RNA sequence: AGUGGGUAAGAGC
């Protein structure tokens, strides 16, 4: 009976799953645009180590 | 009893080996250690212990 | 050369004789104090974890947190991108239950 | 975080409070990556080498170790629990729940203080203590 | 308006 609650809830939650996901990590990308990830900010040297 | 003679050997034993004299050479006492019979270091002892243990030795005998 | 010691009465070399009134006059009790130094250099625990263990740390961190490292972000703790363990619930009436269950969970 | 100790399974926690008898164990129940988790790691690593006489610092990660979250309520983000000779220390610091240190603390100086202040009252055999510095109030003016 | 921020610890029966 939970994996049928839980189905049912992930059913339900995915009316606007698939779109606000997808916005979400357009909004991510546009966030890293300019603020690249830690470890890509030292990439070059850690490769030069 | 047996316990204040032997405390009591043993603080003149010690007394005795404050008044001993001992090289500073290390290869003199590196000669006199293997004259006597025992190994010259003992587990990595420092010359320090080294100069210790000869003068104890010397002491007993 | 041939020298007496002030100290000791000796006749001893000049080609040592500086050393040997360094090591001459060197007082026990910086034996002992050498001896309780090393005592409690190994009387030390390691308060901080071998290499192995912060590099396995690291790379535990690194595998949840995807915002400092890794290519694709994910949220802050979660590792992408059967037997469900029983706990005793600090209750000694569930002592029992909690031990038997353990038991059933034997190989 | 990383530079602490870490215990991988409940038995080991269990062994870490055992084989401790004359110092206090101070664990943090909760995640590497949580950044209050963060700043627990970063104080405790900068006094994980002051108070070693008298204390020693074990980190757990209660996902891989879930064996306590029913019983001491680890569901907080970050935890600290005291223990002297396999006994679970309280202390009264005004927030109302003396059992653990659910929040970050910033300054050093605070949890050193805390630390020592268990350490003192679990010695004399006492099983809660009062905190040297009241936490009811962040103080923020 | 409002919940809290108000657990004494200990000994075995």
């Amino acid at each position: 009976a939970d994996a049928i609650y839980a189905a049912l809830d992930k059913r339900m939650d995915e009316r606007r799953k698939e779109r606000r996901e997808q916005r979400e990590k357009e909004e991510i990308e546009k966030y890293r645009m300019e603020r690249p990830k830690i470890q890509q900010q030292f990439s070059d040297l850690k490769r030069k180590l | 009893s047996e316990r204040q003679a032997e405390v009591l050997a043993e603080f003149e034993r010690r007394k005795r080996a404050r008044q001993i004299n001992v090289s500073t050479d290390d290869s003199e006492v590196k000669a006199c250690l293997r004259a006597l019979g025992e190994p010259i270091t003992l587990f990595g002892e420092g010359p320090a212990e080294r100069r210790e243990r000869l003068r104890n030795i010397l002491s007993v005998v | 050369e041939y020298l007496v010691s002030p100290i000791t009465g000796e006749k001893i070399p000049a080609s040592k004789m500086q050393e040997h009134m360094r090591i001459g006059l060197l007082d026990p009790r910086w034996l002992e104090q050498r001896d309780r130094s090393i005592r409690e250099k190994q009387s030390d625990d390691e308060v901080y974890a071998p290499g192995l263990d912060i590099e396995s740390s690291l790379k535990q961190l690194a595998e949840r947190r995807t915002d400092i490292f890794g290519v694709e972000e994910t949220a802050i703790g979660k590792k992408i991108g059967p037997e469900e363990k029983v706990t005793w619930d600090g209750h000694s009436g569930s002592m029992a239950r909690t031990q038997q269950a353990a038991q059933a969970n034997i190989t | 975080s990383y530079m602490l100790p870490h215990l991988h399974n409940g038995w080991q926690v269990d062994q870490a409070i055992l084989s401790e008898e004359d110092r206090v164990v101070v664990i943090r129940f909760g995640h590497d990556w949580d950044p209050t988790c963060m700043k627990m790691d970063e104080v405790l690593y900068s006094i994980a080498e002051k108070v070693k006489n008298f204390a020693v610092i074990y980190l757990v990660d209660i996902t891989e170790v879930p064996d306590f979250n029913k019983m001491y309520e680890l569901y907080d983000p970050c935890t600290v629990m005291f223990f002297f000779r396999n006994k679970h220390i309280m202390i009264d610091l005004g927030t109302g729940n003396n059992n653990k240190i659910n929040w970050a603390m910033e300054d050093k100086q605070e949890m050193v203080d805390i630390i020592e202040t268990v350490y003192r009252g679990a010695r004399k055999g006492r099983g809660l203590v009062v905190s040297p510095k009241d936490y009811s109030t962040k103080y923020r003016y």
